[PDB]
Parts: structure tokens; C-alpha cells; sequence
């Protein structure tokens, strides 16, 4: 059956190819043959977001 | 190294360069188009859940009223909880090539679940499709403010993919 | 001026309609003003490749 | 909220009960002015992403290779101190005054961005969108995002928050 805990994958894709580096471009993973590139996929709980329900109920009549 | 963090659901993350993201793109069809496609879905993932739970209530202004499915601060913001929580599930399949994830961790027993909430299932489904029409403009970069930088191509074979994954939702909502 | 590119975050919050997280207890005393809190920190503004790279492809889509 | 203005190392502070009965008693229009800044902060995105995208709508000679915002570096370092710019006004406003955007924001900023060649015209130009665009959300007046709130008039916040744009244009 279907998991309870709010958890949902969250892929993040990472090109980088431009030159621009930071601290996380560096160290979590080989970049052999593929320099710039990484997927990261983690398991996180997707929390209730209060500011976008109120705009949401405020706006949704407004495309 | 996917499926053992989706296992875990523990929070720790897998990073995939290299040799093994070499492999992961020989693996999976149409590999570097398809890395393109999620990042059109997650990358707009905020875009994504908030037009198509709008639309859904602007369709339907009764799910806002009392007694409705989205009533009160808290019932709106569980729904675009969910509607992030599927959309990811769906990225995930297009990620990975399938939809076994999405169909035992996010969709089993999901209807029954709905049912005895009275969440309403009109609209739910509403906003599922909401979701489909858009991931497709953003996975072919036609979507009217927000564009995607890729090398020209075609996308519509994983385009059509990613419907599916929707459609397998749509299907568990009935 | 600071060289940190850090910023005050001030967050607003209105729980009045009742609805509460782990959050919302704990922080500071209520009295006389429950549901309503101000928060300021200091962060860091980070920079946002996928806005970057957004802006660049769609600025003149209004 | 000084103590963690000066220490600037992430630490919160929560303002609630008569904290925050007294927060709001020696400000004008106290409760409006949480409201104010609510409309600020909630929209933070949106705002600078409007105002940088128009600045180069305007003006795409700053996208043009080598330009002030040319490259995902450069943008993303304009979108940042737009979003740095927005949050100390966004202070100004909940404290009442200006005295931590001119202290730890804008002494000397002009001299920064003289001596780096960033564009004083785009500059100015994106500094004016999110003046503009504040000034809608403010008073609720934005096409597609709305606040609700009780009706009524405020102007008078609304004038001080361009006041501590105006301060930023200046520098
Ligand atoms: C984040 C929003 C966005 C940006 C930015 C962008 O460039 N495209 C975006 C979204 C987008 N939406 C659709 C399709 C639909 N959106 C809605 C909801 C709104 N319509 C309403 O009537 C309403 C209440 C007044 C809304 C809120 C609907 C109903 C659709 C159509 C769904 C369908 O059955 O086809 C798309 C896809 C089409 C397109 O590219 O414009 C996109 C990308
Ligand atoms: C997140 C954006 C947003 C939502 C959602 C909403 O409901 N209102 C929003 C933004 C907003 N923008 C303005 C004012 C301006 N925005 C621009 C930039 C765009 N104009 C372009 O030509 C362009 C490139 C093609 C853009 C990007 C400009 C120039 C202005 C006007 C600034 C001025 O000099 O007055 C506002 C305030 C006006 C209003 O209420 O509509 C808002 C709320
Ligand atoms: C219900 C599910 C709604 C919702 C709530 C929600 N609140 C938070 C976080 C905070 N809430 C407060 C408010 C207070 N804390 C107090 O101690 C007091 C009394 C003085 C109040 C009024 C605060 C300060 C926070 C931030 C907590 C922090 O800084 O650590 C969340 C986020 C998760 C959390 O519990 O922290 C949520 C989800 N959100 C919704 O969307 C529903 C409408
Ligand atoms: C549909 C999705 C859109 C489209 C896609 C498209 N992409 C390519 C080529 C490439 N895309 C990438 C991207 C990545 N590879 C990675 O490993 C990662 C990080 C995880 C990313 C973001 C790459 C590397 C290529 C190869 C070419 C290059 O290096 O630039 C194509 C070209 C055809 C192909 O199969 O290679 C296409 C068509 N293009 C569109 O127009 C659709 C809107
Ligand atoms: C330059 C300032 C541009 C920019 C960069 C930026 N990147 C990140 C975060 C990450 N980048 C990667 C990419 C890699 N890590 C690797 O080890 C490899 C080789 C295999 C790559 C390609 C990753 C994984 C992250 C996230 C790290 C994590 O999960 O902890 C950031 C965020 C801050 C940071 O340094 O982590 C930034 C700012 N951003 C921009 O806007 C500029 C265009
Ligand atoms: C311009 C900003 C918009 C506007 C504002 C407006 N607000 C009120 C009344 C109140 N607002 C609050 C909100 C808070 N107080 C807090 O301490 C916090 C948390 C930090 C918040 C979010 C409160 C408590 C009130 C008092 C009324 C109530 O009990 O709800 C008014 C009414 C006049 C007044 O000064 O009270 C107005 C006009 N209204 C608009 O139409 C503008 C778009
Ligand atoms: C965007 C509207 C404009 C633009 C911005 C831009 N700024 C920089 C570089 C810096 N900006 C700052 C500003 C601050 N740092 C702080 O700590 C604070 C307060 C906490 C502020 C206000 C600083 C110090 C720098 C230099 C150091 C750094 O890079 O962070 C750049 C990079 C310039 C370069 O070529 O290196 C840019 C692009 N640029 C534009 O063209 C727009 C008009
Ligand atoms: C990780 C996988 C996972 C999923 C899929 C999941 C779904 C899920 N959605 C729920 C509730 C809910 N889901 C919604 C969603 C909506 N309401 C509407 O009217 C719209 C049609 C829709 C948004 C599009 C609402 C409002 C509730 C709360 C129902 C209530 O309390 O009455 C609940 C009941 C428990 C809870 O409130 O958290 C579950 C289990 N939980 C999970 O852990």
C-alpha cells in the first residue's frame, strides 16, 4: 500500500557546464566523461506552505 | 543507487556523476533529452501545483466554500501538498523510465484513502490534468512566459511518456 | 556596509484561524496576541541558478 | 530584533505576545504595517524576478555578451542583491526606520558597484520596478497575486516604503 508519510522523491538536475562553480560543485560525486553534470534524488516530506494557500485562495480567480 | 534512497526515505541524498551517469543515460531511452524533460518539471514544480490547484478552484468555487474539498487555510495548503507530492512521483518515473514507485508508494490504495475523506474526486482529477497540459508545454518549451534553454530537438516521445505517468494517477483517482 | 551577503529575513505569521504546526508553540509568549509572530534572522542570499537561467531565457515575457 | 541584526549568524528572533504588543504600540499604524510587510516578504520572489526581468527587457544591451547581467554568474549575483536590496527595505518598514539598510546595506555600495562596472542605470531601473511593485502589493492593487486583509487605506505605509526606495536609488 501506499506510503503515509508525506515523503516524495525531489530530483534535482545540475548543468554547470557554464563555468560557474560554487562549494556543492565539487566532491559529491566522480565527474569522470560527464564534467558539470549530476542528478541528485533525495526523499524529502513536501511541508504545507501557508503563504501560497493564502494566495491561492486570494487569486485563483486571476489566470 | 536510486532505489535505495527511495527505500531508506531517510533524507539522505544519491548524487549520480560521471561513469554511473554515463550508464544512467545509456540505461534509460533518449537519456540526455530525457534530463532535460525532469528538469522542466521540477525546476517549475512551485509554477506547476500552484496554476493547476487555482484552475481547479476557479472552475469549481464551490471546493472553496464551506464544506468544500479546499475550505480553510488547512485543507488548501494538505491539496497542494498532494498536488506537489504527485507531480514529484511523476518526475521520479520520468526520471527512472517507470512508474513502479509511483504506483506502490504514491498511488496504492490512494482512492480509498480520498473516498473516506471526501476528498472530491472531480476536482482532483482536475487539477491532475491541469498538471499533465502543463509539464507538456514545459517538456516542449512551449509555454508562454517561462522558457527553457536546450538544444533544438524533438521531445515528444518523452513528453507523451510523462502523460502516461499522469494518466496512471488519473486512472488511481477515478 | 556588510560584505556577507546576508540579509534580515522577516517572516510574518497569522495562525488566528487555528491551524498549527510544531512551530507555532514554543517560540515566544502569545498573550494578548494569540496566533499573530514576528521572526527576523539573518541569512545569506543565495545564488539561484534555475531563476538565473529562467530571467535569461523569458525576460521579454512579461 | 538588534541583537540578531548585529550577531548575523542565522539565530532567530520570535517576537509574540507583549514583545509584540509593544513592537506594534511605538510604531505608526502597527498592525496595517504587519500587513505591509507581509505583502513585501510573501512576494519576495515574484518581486525580483519582475523587476531584474524588466530591467533587461528595457535594456538588453545589459544581456548582451559581456553585459552587466551576461552569463548565469552575473545574473545570479543581480538577482541576489536585488533580493538583498528588497529585504532591508522589508526591515525598514517592520522597524519603522532606515538606519540598517544605510549602516550594513547601502554605506559604500555605490563605490562597490563603480569599482565592479555594474550598470548604475540598471541599477536604478530595477530598483524602480520593485518600488512599483511593492507599491501594488502594498495597497493590493497587483493583477494576479492579492492579500487578503481587512479593507481599508494604506497610503501612509505605502509612501514610507518608496521613502527607503528612494534612499536606495540615491546610493
Ligand atoms: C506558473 C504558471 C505558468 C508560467 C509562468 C508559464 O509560462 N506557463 C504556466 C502555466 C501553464 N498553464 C497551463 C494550462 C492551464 N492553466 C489553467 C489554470 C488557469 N486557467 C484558469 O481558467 C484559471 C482560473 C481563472 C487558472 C488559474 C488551465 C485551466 C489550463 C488549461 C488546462 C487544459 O485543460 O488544457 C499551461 C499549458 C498551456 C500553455 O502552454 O499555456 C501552462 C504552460
Ligand atoms: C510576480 C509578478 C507579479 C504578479 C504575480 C502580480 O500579480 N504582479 C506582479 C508584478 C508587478 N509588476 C509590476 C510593475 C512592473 N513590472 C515591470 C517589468 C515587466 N515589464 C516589462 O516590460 C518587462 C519585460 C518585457 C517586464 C518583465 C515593469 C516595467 C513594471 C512597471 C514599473 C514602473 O515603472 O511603474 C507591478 C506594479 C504594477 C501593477 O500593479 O500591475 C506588479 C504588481
Ligand atoms: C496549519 C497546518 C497551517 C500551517 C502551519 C505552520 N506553521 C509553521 C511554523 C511556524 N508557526 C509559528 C507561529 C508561532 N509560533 C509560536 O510560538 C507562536 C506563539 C507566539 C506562534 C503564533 C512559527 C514561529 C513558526 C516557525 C517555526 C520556527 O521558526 O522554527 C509551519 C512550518 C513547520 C513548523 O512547524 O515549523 C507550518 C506548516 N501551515 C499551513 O500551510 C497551514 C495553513
Ligand atoms: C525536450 C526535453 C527538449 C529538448 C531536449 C534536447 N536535449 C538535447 C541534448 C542534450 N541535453 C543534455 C542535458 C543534460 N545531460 C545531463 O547529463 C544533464 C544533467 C543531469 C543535463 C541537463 C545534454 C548533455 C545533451 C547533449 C548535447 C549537449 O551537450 O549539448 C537534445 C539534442 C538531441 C539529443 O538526443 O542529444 C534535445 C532535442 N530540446 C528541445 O527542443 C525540446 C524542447
Ligand atoms: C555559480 C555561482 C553558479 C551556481 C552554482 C551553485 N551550485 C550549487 C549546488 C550544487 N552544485 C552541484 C553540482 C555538482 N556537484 C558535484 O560534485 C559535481 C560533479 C559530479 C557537480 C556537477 C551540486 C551537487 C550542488 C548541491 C550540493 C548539495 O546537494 O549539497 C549552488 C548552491 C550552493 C552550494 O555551493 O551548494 C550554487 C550557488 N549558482 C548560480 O546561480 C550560478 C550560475
Ligand atoms: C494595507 C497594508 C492593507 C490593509 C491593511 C489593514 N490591516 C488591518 C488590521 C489588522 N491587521 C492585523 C495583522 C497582524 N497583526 C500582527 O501582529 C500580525 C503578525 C505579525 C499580523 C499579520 C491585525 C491584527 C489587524 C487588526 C484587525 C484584526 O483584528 O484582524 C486594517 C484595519 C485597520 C486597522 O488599523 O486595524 C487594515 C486596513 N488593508 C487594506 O485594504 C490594504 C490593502
Ligand atoms: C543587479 C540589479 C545588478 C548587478 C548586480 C551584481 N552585483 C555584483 C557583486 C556584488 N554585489 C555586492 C552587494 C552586497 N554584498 C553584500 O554582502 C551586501 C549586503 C549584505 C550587498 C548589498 C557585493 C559585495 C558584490 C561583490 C562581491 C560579490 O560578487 O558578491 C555582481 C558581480 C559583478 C562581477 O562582475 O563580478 C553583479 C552582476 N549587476 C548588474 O548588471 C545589475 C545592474
Ligand atoms: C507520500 C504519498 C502520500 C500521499 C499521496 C498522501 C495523500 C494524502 N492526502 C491526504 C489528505 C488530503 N488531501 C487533500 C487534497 C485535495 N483536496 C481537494 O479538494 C483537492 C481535490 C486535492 C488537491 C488537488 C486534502 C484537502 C486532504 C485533507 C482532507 C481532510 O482533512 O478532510 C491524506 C490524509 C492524511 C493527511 O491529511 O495528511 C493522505 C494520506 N499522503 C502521503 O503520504
Amino acid at each position: 500500500k501506499m506510503a503515509k508519510d508525506s515523503k516524495a522523491p525531489v530530483v534535482e538536475i545540475f548543468d554547470e557546464r557554464d563555468g560557474c562553480t560554487s562549494a556543492g560543485s565539487t566532491g559529491k560525486a566522480s565527474d569522470a566523461g560527464e564534467k558539470g553534470l549530476l542528478v541528485k534524488v533525495s526523499m524529502q516530506k513536501v511541508g504545507y506552505n501557508a503563504i501560497m494557500a493564502k494566495s491561492v485562495a486570494a487569486s485563483y480567480m486571476n489566470k | 543507487a536510486f532505489s535505495k534512497v527511495i527505500t531508506s526515505a531517510d533524507g539522505k541524498a544519491a548524487y549520480v556523476g560521471g561513469a554511473d551517469l554515463q550508464a544512467l543515460k545509456k540505461f534509460v531511452s533518449d537519456g540526455n533529452k530525457r534530463m532535460d524533460a525532469v528538469n522542466a518539471i521540477v525546476s517549475n514544480a512551485s509554477c506547476i501545483v500552484s496554476d493547476a490547484v487555482s484552475g481547479m478552484v476557479c472552475e469549481n468555487p464551490s471546493l472553496i466554500a464551506p464544506n468544500g474539498g479546499v475550505y480553510s487555510n488547512r485543507k488548501m495548503a494538505a491539496c497542494l501538498r498532494d498536488a506537489e507530492i504527485i507531480l514529484r512521483y511523476v518526475s521520479y518515473s520520468l526520471l527512472s523510465g517507470d512508474s513502479s514507485v509511483l504506483e506502490d508508494r504514491c498511488l496504492n490504495g490512494l482512492k480509498e484513502t480520498y473516498s473516506s475523506l471526501g476528498v472530491p474526486a472531480a476536482g482532483n482529477a482536475r487539477a491532475v490534468a491541469i498538471m499533465k497540459a502543463t509539464v507538456n508545454s514545459f517538456i516542449n518549451n512551449t509555454a508562454q512566459q517561462k522558457k527553457l534553454s536546450v538544444p533544438s530537438g524533438d521531445c515528444s516521445a518523452l513528453a507523451s511518456e510523462a502523460g502516461g505517468y499522469f494518466d496512471k494517477v488519473t486512472s488511481a483517482i477515478g
